[PDB]
């Protein structure tokens, strides 16, 4: 029954919620690709095996083949499993839903109300939310394993590698390549021969840079699959043809889909794709054939994981998760704070300092950090815990709420705690011995970070550069016309970011720091050009912060923290942010910031 | 196409394609016949298509046509129905059985049992309805609309609600309601359970059976108490105070509490099972909304509970970029229903999902120029990409060349001596001939000299094929430049692509003693347009300016010769939402009825879009060690104190 919703056909009663996001699936106790796609499943976390508990139902019955189904049988059997209840939710899988008489682009069971996950659907016989799209499993991407061939220029721009195409499709193509020639490789009838001259067929694929994907008889073929894997750009000309799980995956981006109709015009709508393109989708086509066209395993577990997106869709996996090969993934950034949103100015920010043993000059940084317009609270971490901190008669008089924190242990990740006592959103992370920056120095910060609240805004100027002769990263410090990090002696960044720190750095980076009682500054750094994936920005051309084996531990940081992640997240600028109007011929008042020299 | 040209109609079957075959996409709309009622709401969405750019005249040449009769509401007791409509739509000799016809519909069905009762036969035409079921829902040929008041803005924009992105991403309460409530009728099944789940903590479920004039005589026990505690709490202030906002099924699917749930920030919680949610073809719902059963509403506050804080933190910020991208005013719906109809037609020039769930969105992110993503400057993140190093020069020339000293010719060869520098153009817009190509001092890069055809000022922003490089730096006759300044000016764009990278900064700002917009441009503390006279930017932007924008915006531009800069930075602080960059402290990049006519043009462009996109900025990129007391063999950039 074509009107059959998730929020009617679907019994909801039985998957409420569970602590952990996965829906049961319960198998009843047949060919060898549903031997190993129920195999598949059961090793799955979704398997169960309570009935009561589960909340889908894979029948141990042989649907994807329809040319020998035996129609009105496997109807009985469906009916006799003893637990059908109008099929409210139960699951078939198909491959092949067509028929000798007449193909029609589903199955042709009576499926009142089963879920149904078929190689073949046409946008008619489509459940929009309710069924899924399933490639059509071809044993050629197991069978021969192929070279994994980089992408690039190919012999051949267009191609076409199909069987028993109807004379239509053939004359168009033959027209093609008559029009055009040495480009436009069609081939007829394991091996294809053009006219005396033999390619190897699952190999030939591999020879061209795009392919061309017909519809014959049930409306999808398995020479998808093989075009995917040979990484060729695919090329469907399937009037009314949904892709395999065109729900979560992005064909855009690794396809080309012309209609049926405009066939004789596809070699002037392919030489408007650029190059680049082709190497992204082929790049595509790959990545979908290694994760989700490569075993029965993996077609079994996408329509699993689509069918539990579609139960709990608050916890569905993201799109990048789905379409982003391995490569890109490592490459890609997906920015958590991306929305353009500047704060206003009627907020402000939180300053952290953190102290240890420098109490006369510790009131002296509140007393500079308190000057600034824009500061909302003050908050001092006290890290020392075998001093106490003064008494509140000696802690100075301030505009802003001031409270001192006590740390149970001495670490320098006490700077970076997500303390609840924070109510803005940016912080100021300032150690105890920065004087230097003047009331306009740190209000011009704040409203630097306004316009860039997605970053770490430091005064400090770093760099990173690369020692070829000892083949190893090393830390610089000196005046340079480059910036690579700033370091959190003076840092303007989101309190999300210390949340990241306190609970999402990866392996044992705060450990390590904490142990070695140095590079924080580095690490804070490094994890937020890893998240955010753009560089920090410099603020001011002030260098110096002291008013009256160490450097080789900082390049051991910095090998070290570039081995955990893998690479080098942190990203070269020549970004010192000044204010406009910066050391013009114009009157000090009306300026912002007419305090900023060094 | 027999079999299926009915109920199950699909735009492959019940559309005909030959009629826009062309890249000119047009839209017709029927004239008004000076005779009938028509609501707000129909004529605003009359009069954003008849302004945009799919709005042409002809309906020979248009492939989509709009009818003038308000569809909009069908429920027969609404003041604003129109009777017989049946038969004066069926007299129309355009009507075609409406075949490439939109049909907008927001209310429908009368009474008892709600339903999809249009009122006429609407035969093949695609109905834009408001709150459409699943299963009556055309896959590929209906669009879900929003559900919109009368008082929805034309062409502006409320600009969202959150200000503020602190972290925990958790306000006072959790989950938010106070609405009606129905006695009798239905659709309010879901709307009478809420006193189970409500606690008064941070689950607060406020409700009122006070409907119509006879709600007095079907009350109850539990209506009394209800009603006492519905005065208690401001609705707008709940909105405000919740992380999740309870958008529950009325009468009808839809409610207008979906787009003041998304404009709140508050994260959807969706309770009307079988809703079609708005755009949902092109739009990622379960990024920005939690789709809740209605059956499963007692687990509700559990399954909120669970939603950890990166997850409320991604939907919040992508709840407020949907609304502030295509739910905001009803020229943005109209659009993007206009627009996700266009994708349809030709399938290799279409918007992937990552256009539409991403900044910048749809409508600014025309496919038409290239369906590469890495052709735009808004996905290299997303991508492992890094921006392109080459650039290419387009010089505008409106002067002859009569000598060798003419400030145009060292500019010239000083973009090319860049490493970076891919080839010049230079656009002769001047009355007299061509130069000879002598005339062209020789440089590395190749230089390639167009004569325009038109000569106004838009043709500077012409998506020309002889631009190889994604990157343009556009520059006037008169612009005078070193290559040191060109270098810094590519590097720093390299770190922000999608923004204009230029010198010349100029600021904007509210004359309240007239009431109207201002352009300024002495050196001010603050500045939100960087004038293209001198500044890179991706040349998407070129195609933009070419298509997006109105024919009379580009028409007066052309007419009083002026204002094309000001309307580039327009269009790309409206596309990114970020302010420009400028860099370096170049304040003359050059040698009383310009101003006015810059001023009318920043008014004017300001009502066209119907708010102000420009955003102020007052910090500038300066190279490191710039004026700083290092010595000069260090510094990379000597040149710019020079
Ligand atoms: C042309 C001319 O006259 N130039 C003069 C400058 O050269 C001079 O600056 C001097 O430059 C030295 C430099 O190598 O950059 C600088 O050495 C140190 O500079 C910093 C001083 O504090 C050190 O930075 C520290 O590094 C730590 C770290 O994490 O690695 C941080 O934790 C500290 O917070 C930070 O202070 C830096 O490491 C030193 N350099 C090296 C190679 O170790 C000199 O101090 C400095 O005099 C200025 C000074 O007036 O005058 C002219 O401009
Ligand atoms: C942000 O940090 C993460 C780690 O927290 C980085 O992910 C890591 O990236 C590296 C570089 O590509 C990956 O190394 C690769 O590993 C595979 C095997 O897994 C190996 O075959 C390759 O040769 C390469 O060494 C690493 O696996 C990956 N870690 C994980 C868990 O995926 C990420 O790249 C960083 N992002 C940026 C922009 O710096
Ligand atoms: O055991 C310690 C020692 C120092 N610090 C703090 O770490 C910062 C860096 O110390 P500083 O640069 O003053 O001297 P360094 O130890 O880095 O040579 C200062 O704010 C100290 O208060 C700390 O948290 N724990
Ligand atoms: O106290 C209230 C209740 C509702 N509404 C508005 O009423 C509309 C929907 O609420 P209502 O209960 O009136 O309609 P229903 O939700 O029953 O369809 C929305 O625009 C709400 O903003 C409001 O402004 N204040
Ligand atoms: C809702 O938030 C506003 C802040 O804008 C606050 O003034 C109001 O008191 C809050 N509502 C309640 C019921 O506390
Ligand atoms: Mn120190």
């Amino acid at each position: 029954d074509l009107s059959c919703r998730m929020h009617t056909c679907f019994d909801v009663y039985r998957c409420g919620f569970n602590p952990k996001n996965k829906i049961k699936v319960y198998i009843y106790a047949i060919s060898r690709e549903y031997n190993e796609l129920l195999m598949a499943i059961s090793d799955s976390d979704y398997y169960t095996d309570d009935i009561n508990r589960a909340c889908l139902f894979v029948p141990s019955i042989d649907v994807l083949n329809q040319n020998t189904l035996r129609i009105k049988e496997t109807a009985q059997a469906m009916a006799q499993l003893s637990r059908w209840d109008r099929g409210t939710n139960h699951l078939l899988f198909n491959m092949l839903p067509g028929g000798p008489p007449d193909y029609n682009t589903a199955l042709d069971v009576p499926r009142d109300r089963a879920l149904l996950a078929g190689g073949g659907f046409s946008t008619w016989t489509y459940r929009q939310g309710y069924d899924v799209s399933i490639p059509v499993y071809s044993p050629l991407s197991a069978e021969v394993d192929l070279p994994e061939k980089g992408p690039g220029p190919r012999q051949y721009f267009l191609l076409s590698s199909q069987v028993g195409l109807h004379p239509e499709y053939r004359e168009d193509l033959e027209a093609l390549q008559v029009k055009h020639g040495e480009s436009v490789l069609v081939l007829d009838k394991r091996k294809r021969c053009h006219k005396h001259q033999v390619f190897d067929y699952p190999q030939v694929l591999q020879e061209a840079t795009f392919c061309v994907v017909l519809r014959g008889a049930r409306l999808g073929q398995a020479v998808l699959s093989d075009v995917l894997q040979a990484g060729c750009v695919p090329v469907v000309i399937a009037d009314s043809y949904i892709l395999p799980f065109s729900e979560v995956l992005d064909w855009k981006r690794a396809s080309v889909v012309v209609p049926e109709e405009k066939m004789s015009d596809v070699y002037s709508i392919l030489q408007s794709i650029p190059q680049r393109q082709i190497e992204e989708m082929q790049r595509q086509a790959r990545w979908f054939w290694e994760a989700y066209f490569q075993s029965i395993k993996a077609i079994a577990l996408a329509t699993l994981q689509i069918i539990n997106d579609r139960i709990y869709p608050y916890a569905a996996i993201s799109y990048e998760e789905w379409n982003d090969p391995p490569a890109v993934k490592w490459g890609s950034v997906s920015n958590p704070l991306f929305l353009p949103l500047i704060p206003p100015q009627s907020q402000g920010f939180t300053a952290i300092v953190l102290t240890y043993d420098r109490v006369e000059s510790l009131f002296r940084v509140i007393t500079e950090v308190s000057k600034v317009p824009s500061l909302s609270k003050l908050l001092v971490v006290w890290n020392n815990q075998n001093k106490n901190p003064p008494e509140d008669s000696l802690w100075p008089k301030i505009r802003v709420p001031l409270k001192v924190v006590r740390t149970a242990e001495n670490k320098l990740s006490n700077r970076f705690f997500p303390y609840d006592e924070i109510e803005t959103e940016a912080v100021l992370a300032i150690d105890d011995d920065i004087i230097m920056l003047t009331s306009d120095e740190l209000q011009f910060g704040y409203e630097v970070w306004r316009e860039f609240p997605d970053r770490l805004v430091g005064y400090p100027g770093r760099l990173h550069l690369w020692d070829h002769e000892m083949n190893k990263w090393k830390y610089e410090s000196e005046w340079t016309n480059e910036v690579s990090m700033v370091l959190t002696g003076a840092a303007f960044y989101h309190k999300y970011f210390n949340y990241l720190y306190t609970y999402k750095m990866p392996g044992d980076i705060k450990n390590w720091v904490d142990a070695h009682m140095n590079c924080e500054d580095i690490a804070m750094n490094f994890l937020v050009a890893n998240v955010t994936g753009k560089a920090v920005i410099k603020v001011t051309p002030r260098k110096k912060f002291k008013c009256p084996t160490h450097m080789v531990e900082r390049s051991e940081c910095i090998n070290k923290f570039a081995s955990v992640f893998g690479t080098m997240p942190l990203k070269v600028v020549e970004h010192r942010a000044d204010p406009v109007l910066y050391k013009d011929d114009f009157p000090e008042k009306l300026k912002s910031f007419p305090n900023i020299g060094s | 196409s027999s079999i299926y040209k009915g109920k199950k109609c699909r735009m492959e079957s019940c559309f005909d394609f030959t009629l826009c075959k062309k890249n000119g996409f047009k839209v017709y709309v029927y004239p008004q016949q000076k005779g009938e009622k028509i609501a707000e709401s129909y004529q605003n969405i009359l009069a954003a298509i008849e302004g945009s750019r799919f709005y042409t005249s002809d309906p020979s040449q248009a492939c989509l046509f709009v009818l003038s009769l308000d569809t909009l509401d069908r429920d027969q007791l609404s003041p604003q129905y129109v009777h017989n409509l049946r038969s004066k739509v069926q007299s129309l000799h355009l009507w075609n059985n409406g075949r490439n016809h939109l049909i907008f519909n927001l209310y429908s069905g009368t009474w008892p049992d709600y339903t999809e009762d249009v009122g006429f036969d609407i035969g093949q035409a695609m109905l834009a309805k408001a709150s459409i079921s699943t299963e009556n829902f055309r896959p590929n040929f209906d669009v879900s609309i929003p559900l919109f008041s009368k008082d929805h803005p034309r062409t502006g924009g409320e600009r969202g609600f959150l200000k503020f992105n602190t972290i925990p991403p958790l306000r006072k309460y959790m989950l938010v309601f106070k609405g009606k409530r129905y006695l009798t009728g239905i659709g309010s099944d879901t709307r009478n359970a809420l006193y189970h789940v409500h606690n008064g903590e941070d689950v607060v479920l406020l409700t009122t059976c006070k409907h119509g004039k006879d709600w007095q005589k079907h009350k109850d026990s539990r209506c009394d108490r209800d009603n006492t505690e519905y005065e208690k709490y401001d609705y707008r202030e709940m909105l405000h105070n919740a992380t999740f906002c309870l958008v529950p099924r009325g009468r009808r699917l839809g409610s207008f509490r979906f787009l003041e749930a998304l404009q709140a920030a508050c994260v959807p919680v969706m309770l009307s099972n079988g809703w079609e949610l708005p755009f949902s073809e092109v739009i990622n719902w379960n990024q920005a909304a939690v789709i809740g059963d209605e059956r499963l509403l007692l687990q509700i506050p559990s399954t909120i509970r669970s939603i950890h804080q990166d997850k409320i933190l991604a939907l919040r910020q992508q709840t407020q970029f949907l609304w502030e991208a295509y739910f905001s005013s009803v020229e943005k719906i109209v659009l993007t229903t206009l627009e996700i109809i266009q994708d349809r037609i030709f399938k290799h020039i279409s918007r992937n999902s990552l256009i539409w769930n991403k900044h910048p969105g749809g409508l600014f992110v025309l496919p038409q120029y290239s369906s590469y993503l890495g052709d735009f400057p808004y996905y290299y993140a997303n991508l492992g990409l890094k921006p392109p190093s080459k650039f290419t020069a387009v010089i505008h020339a409106v002067t002859p060349l009569v000598s060798q000293s003419q400030p145009v010719l060292k500019l010239l060869v000083a973009a090319a001596k860049s490493q970076y520098c891919a080839q010049i153009i230079v656009l002769w817009n001047c009355d007299k001939p061509l130069p000879a190509k002598h005339r062209w001092p020789a440089t590395a890069v190749p230089v390639v000299v167009i004569e325009g055809e038109s000569k106004v000022m838009s043709s500077r922003f012409l998506p020309y094929d002889n631009i190889i490089t994604d990157a343009v730096l556009s520059l006037d006759e008169d612009t005078v430049l070193s290559t040191t300044e060109v270098d810094f000016a590519f590097t720093v764009w390299q770190s922000f692509p999608e923004r204009i990278v230029g010198y010349p900064a100029r600021s904007h700002f509210w004359d309240n003693s007239k009431e109207r917009w201002g352009y300024t441009s002495k050196w001010t503390n603050d500045y939100s347009m960087v004038l293209t006279g001198a500044a890179i930017y991706h040349k998407y932007y070129h195609y933009l300016y070419s298509h997006y924008l109105p024919a009379s915006l580009k028409n007066m531009v052309d007419q009083l010769a002026n204002c094309e800069d000001i309307l580039m930075n327009f269009l790309v602080s409206a596309v990114t939402k970020l302010p420009p960059i400028k860099v370096t402290q170049k304040k003359q990049y050059k040698e009383p009825d310009h101003f006015a006519q810059r001023q009318s043009c920043m008014n004017t462009f300001a009502s066209w879009f119907g708010y102000m996109p420009l955003i102020h900025s007052q910090m500038r990129l300066d190279p490191v060690l710039f004026k700083d007391q290092v010595s000069i063999l260090r510094k990379k950039y000597r040149d710019i104190e020079r």
